[PDB]
């Protein structure tokens, strides 16, 4: 893996530096590397594909050296440092792409093609240098087994799940009591309503919890916890939990009260917010706490008091709305995110080429399926394939 | 009762009206008149043949005679799983009806009320005192903490004050949280104290005629028409029966099994 | 009607003995000289209370009163969820017994006849014949393979072989296979083609005095004499109906819920 | 982890060859061995870890040579070579039993404890020598990659279930039919119970079907197959599926008709074996699904006519059984066995030093929670500590 970035970074350098007029100044370092990366690979046979409908591709390296004895860069040593850089940049694509389509249970760290296998040889090594994308640095520090920390822009943690409870439930559907969430990627909207208002409620205050179990554990998470959720604040029809019929939900929205969100790990309180909305900190933690109320309003407006009567039948059902959305964090672990392309990356080459299912990856590498069952095998897999994905955006 | 959780992502099942239909019973109230217009012996099995035409199984379909509706107030046994009663309108007789749409759309929670040896009152809003008989003359004697009465004496009933008479069902409701002596006509009545409990799914009432009337509801500040209080007008019987069987669909639609657990002792007609 | 799959260390659920009685209800029928033996015009009302006091709720239990087994056996109907037919012993009544307790401790699906238009026979050992009325009198004749009577003529129904005279109640079981052409007295009695589908575990029989009579298959090798066919002995009802009363419990342990879904819809009491 | 198993071996092998008055030719090549160890060993410093109630133990090393030139071994050799390899031997089992009481979600299969991953530098790597045992062996194989095996005399490959299943059934289950089995061990027991004994099958037949999905393939397995299950063969008073009651079982014994055993890999039939008793080859599956029939017999004498009626109560209820023990096989995945030690090893370990409950491993070192989610994380964690476990065993 560090060879093959090698390999990514010397091209991408040479790309980058060797320019017309510029400086031998500028390069000579870049052209040194660039040598030894030609001398290493001189003479060595690759084969990648043969999986899915990439095809099979045969790799041979003799190539001749830069020269070092120019004052400035001239259109001659482009193209001569062109040919080679195309060649080269064609092998570490299609290697990339033969690393990112294949998977171990077992091992799934470790590199499964055969060309990165042989990249993985000790005479290789002399292609090896600066490792500095966070990626690469993440994979170098998990094979010292160092803390490992990714940042995510809208960390897509959450598997979708669109799913309600009733506490309070009749055939007719008439007088319910419960909650109903979405949680999505980063974002967590819940609701909790009461058809009758907590009339009949012990101080006339009805008391909803949710707690959402995150994957992997965030931390140095700043969420944003606004106090209505939009997504369950007009009326729909919904299906019954078993399909059987569907019920009638007429939102009137009144402010959550005593809001408590807990940031959780391993069951013990780490950060705590109680009525406070806007930008917090959840500076590390595995669950979510989301503990409302709906507080019947003691005075009312002769509309307001119209909305509620004492009994039955209820039009309009109260609702206290929370929106919970982590805007950034820190995981330990790979996560699909807003900002990267690593999970787009994996599921277009998986895609093009149809790779068939394999024995790790949910099929269609289908991000759900991937973050409700989140085994260690599953994030060996993916920590080698995005890093492969990070490693070819390099250059493709 | 345990929590039910669903995915809101999660398909519907077919149609299970032909389902119930099959495994339902349904019952028809009408008035004594409707038979006399008809003018049919037959009737029963052309509407039983009809309802088989939408579905419900030969014999399913139960047809029950009421003299009137003061007659019917005198404790209403509704036996089948689905319950239709066609309510006749009278302009005269507003509140007997709507008691008799209270007693019915609603399922109530009553105990025996010795009114001779005790003294009673309403504890909320929900509290009511349904007497039921064949002459219920009940007059009502408010009293305070220091057992006194106001504006009655309890060693005088003609003092007591006058709430119901000669009614063959009325539901009372007095201010709450005072104790009030009763005098009502035992022989021919009986007084249960109540608590409805909620919605009464499994009957509709099918207004013949006037307008919304209808008040199920104690408080004065409201007057709501669920789905299972129709209003149809009407000039001959046989189409009120046809419209009731055409859209027998539509009626069940508007209700539910009736979900509650008893403790009483009535016959049912099911399957 | 799926797979149950169930685990052999499932914990045991505390008893529902209660819950049953609570929610569940018990027809008790008995003769009608045992209410006049018993001669009291309360004792329903006490029998009530006593049940309570072993946990039934008051107007759960329902005391059903027939004038003899000939009678009760003219198309029984069985109203609550628990049935306990009190079936004193008559020691010249053993078949009319037997096919009593065989009609109502069985289920049985029964289709029309008309033996006034086709030929009939029995296609297996669950295939009979009950046929019950005021006076049940049924002659058969077998037909050959060239529809031509055995034994008797087809036109002539004086040589028809007698299988029943002026019962109430008889199950007729002739030689599967064969074509019978029936004489029976349709005016009075009606007979149906019925399959015996199997046990109905909601009814048991106490048979007062007497011995192990009853015989509930048709088969000659077997008597079964299962657990909800009960035997006691007696000198006076009120005995009777108190052991009834104290070992209820056992009693509705040896009996379990219908569990059969029927297409007819029929009279029944549940709470 | 060949490193500390060199060390046991080297130990194990000093025990039982450096006895007093043996000839210096049978210990040459141990005495060389041994002195390269002692020199790799000393100089450094190791530490035991404190998880659990496990103490904190310091271990330092400056040992002399064992001597050459002697022509047979002496009591003033073999006393001194004694103290060394008691030393090394404490040290040993040390290490040992700080890496079976640790485990990782991810990297389970590398090194845990301090001691170990000191050991895994390459300074030790002259410390290594012969590699022979099984589980070294596959440890070594799973390194590189390679076809791995583990020889089980009875392996334990069947999580404990005893369960039934009712194909028919009513609410008095009084004319039951269906099939209850017991997978414990590497013993399946299955009987198909019919009450009304095939009166009312299409041609007096009733078929009964159980599959195990083993989850580990099993190849070379040597299977005793019987024809009765004793396990179901008595009356019985089993719960209800849900427990709400009780149901009775009552069973007479007919011979099973039509045998049908099949052993699947992937959905593929390996072996068929019909009306087959006895040892039965099954060379690579991973499923079995035993076919039986109770066919009602045509001709009965009156005591057998007597228990089968025609119609209900049925008290007498017709049972065809089916015993399947797997006397030994081959899996490429550490399992435990009748006759090897690990499992209990590794689970005494954890007992003694009242080792919390880590992220992997079940609470208890529990087998039957081990083997149903056998995850390639617990397979890793598994195979490590069995290893380990093993190595200590070669000395403790
Ligand atoms: C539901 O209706 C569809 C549409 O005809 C039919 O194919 C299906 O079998 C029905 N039943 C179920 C259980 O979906
Ligand atoms: C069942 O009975 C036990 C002991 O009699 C009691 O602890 C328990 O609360 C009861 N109810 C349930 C639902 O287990
Ligand atoms: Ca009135
Ligand atoms: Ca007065
Ligand atoms: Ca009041
Ligand atoms: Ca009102
Ligand atoms: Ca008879
Ligand atoms: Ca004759
Ligand atoms: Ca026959
Ligand atoms: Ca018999
Ligand atoms: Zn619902
Ligand atoms: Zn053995
Ligand atoms: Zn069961």
């Amino acid at each position: 893996m560090d060879v093959l970035y090698s390999l990514s970074k010397t091209l991408k350098d040479a790309r980058d530096k060797i320019v017309e007029g510029t400086l031998y100044s500028n390069v000579s370092d870049l052209i040194q590397q660039f040598n030894q990366m030609i001398i290493t690979m001189n003479g060595n046979e690759f084969q990648t594909g043969g999986i899915g409908n990439l095809p099979i591709r045969n790799w041979n390296f003799d190539f001749g050296l830069l020269g070092t004895t120019l004052l400035n860069l001239d259109a001659n040593y482009v193209e001569t440092a062109r040919n080679t850089i195309d060649y080269f940049v064609d092998f570490v694509d299609n290697v990339c792409m033969d690393e990112m389509v294949r998977e171990s249970q077992r091992n799934g760290i470790a590199p499964q093609s055969d060309s990165l296998r042989k990249l993985s040889g000790i005479k290789f090594k002399r292609i090896n240098f600066d490792n500095s994308s966070e990626y690469i640095e993440n994979w170098n520090l998990q094979n010292r087994r160092q803390r490992t920390g990714f940042t995510f822009h809208k960390p897509n943690i959450f598997p979708y799940s669109a799913s309600f409870t009733l506490n309070r439930s009749q055939p007719a559907h008439d007088n319910l009591m419960g909650t109903m969430w979405l949680n999505a990627g980063s974002e967590i909207q819940v609701a909790g309503f009461d058809y009758s208002c907590a009339i009949n409620a012990p101080a006339n205050i009805q008391q909803f919890e949710h707690i959402v179990q995150l994957r992997r554990v965030l931390t140095t998470a700043t969420i944003t916890l606004l106090p209505d959720a939009e997504r369950f604040s007009f009326p729909r029809v919904i299906n019954s939990a078993d399909g059987a019929t569907t019920w009638y939900f007429n939102p009137v929205i009144l402010r959550p009260n005593n809001v408590e969100v807990e940031f959780l790990l391993n069951g013990q309180i780490i950060n705590t917010y109680q009525a406070r909305f806007g930008t917090i900190i959840a500076r590390n933690f595995d669950t979510i706490r989301l503990s409302f109320q709906l507080m019947r309003p003691p005075n009312m407006t002769p509309a307001v008091a119209a909305l509620f009567p004492n009994a039955q039948p209820f039009e309009h059902h109260a609702t206290v709305g929370l929106t919970l959305r982590i805007e950034s964090a820190v995981c330990e672990s790979v996560l699909a995110d807003a900002s990267k392309t690593m999970l787009a990356n994996v599921t277009s080459v998986r895609q093009e080429y149809a790779i068939p299912v394999g024995p790790v990856f949910p099929p269609g590498m289908n991000w759900t399926d991937l973050i409700t069952n989140y085994s260690p095998s599953r994030e060996d897999n993916l920590q080698r394939v995005f890093t492969v994905a990070s490693i070819r955006s390099m250059l493709v | 009762n345990l929590p039910i959780t669903g995915s809101m992502d999660t398909a519907y099942a077919n149609s299970t009206q032909e389902e119930t239909f099959l495994t339902s019973t349904l019952c028809l109230y009408y008035p004594t008149e409707a038979a006399t217009e008809i003018n049919d012996n037959s009737w029963k099995d052309t509407l039983s043949q009809l309802f088989l035409t939408k579905g419900w199984p030969t014999g399913s379909v139960y047809f029950k005679e009421y003299t009137d509706i003061a007659s019917f107030s005198v404790d209403p046994q509704l036996y089948c799983d689905y319950n239709v009663v066609l309510m006749k309108y009278d302009a005269t007789l507003q509140l007997d009806m709507s008691e008799l749409a209270d007693l019915i759309l609603n399922e109530w929670l009553c105990n025996p009320m010795d009114i001779t040896l005790y003294y009673y009152q309403q504890t909320d809003e929900a509290n009511k005192w349904i007497s039921m008989g064949s002459s219920c003359t009940i007059k009502v004697c408010p009293l305070n903490t220091q057992t006194l009465g106001i504006g009655c004496l309890t060693t005088d009933t003609a003092t007591f004050e006058e709430v119901a008479t000669a009614e063959k069902l009325v539901i009372t409701d007095v201010v709450d949280g005072v104790n009030h002596k009763l005098d009502v006509t035992t022989a021919t009545c009986t007084i249960r104290n109540c608590k409805k409990l909620g919605p009464r799914e499994n009957v509709a009432v099918i207004q013949v005629g006037g307008s919304d009337v209808l008040d199920i509801t104690a408080d004065p500040t409201t007057a709501p028409q669920t789905e299972r209080m129709m209003r149809i007008n009407w000039k001959k019987w046989w189409q009120v029966f046809y419209t009731v069987v055409d859209y027998v669909n539509q009626i069940i639609q508007a209700m539910s099994k009736r979900s509650r657990s008893l403790n009483s002792a009535a016959f049912y007609y099911r399957i």
